[PDB]
């Protein structure tokens, strides 16, 4: 309506919680011992890589 | 004659001529059980 306002009488106070990622986990890769187990044939090969 | 092998997870039935050798464990090592053959560090093991 053109000529009449809601105004709010009381008030709630909340507390809402936001969850956010920050991290995640670090990780490394030993590149030859994945391809190659300890196989040095293989490691040779590797190495033409 | 044509021979017709199977390299199965089974016992050895036929083998090559290879000397074998002491076990050599808590070290890294050449291996080679009935032709299975890798390099790693040999141990007593629980596994049944
Ligand atoms: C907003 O509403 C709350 C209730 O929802 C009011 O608090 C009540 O106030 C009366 C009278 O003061 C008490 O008898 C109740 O016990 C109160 N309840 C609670 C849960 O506190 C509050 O007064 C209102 N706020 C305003 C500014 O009027």
């Amino acid at each position: 309506s053109n000529n009449t306002i809601a105004i709010p009488t009381n008030f709630s106070i909340s507390v809402t919680t936001e969850v956010m990622p920050v991290s995640m986990a670090k990780t490394s890769v030993d590149c030859t011992m994945y391809i190659c187990g300890d196989s040095t044939e293989c490691s040779n090969l590797l190495l033409q890589y | 004659v044509v021979l017709s092998f199977e390299l199965l997870n089974a016992p050895a039935t036929v083998c090559g001529p290879k000397l074998s050798t002491e076990l050599v464990k808590n070290q890294c090592v050449n291996f080679n059980f009935n032709g299975l053959t890798g390099t790693g560090v040999l141990t007593d093991s629980s596994k049944r």
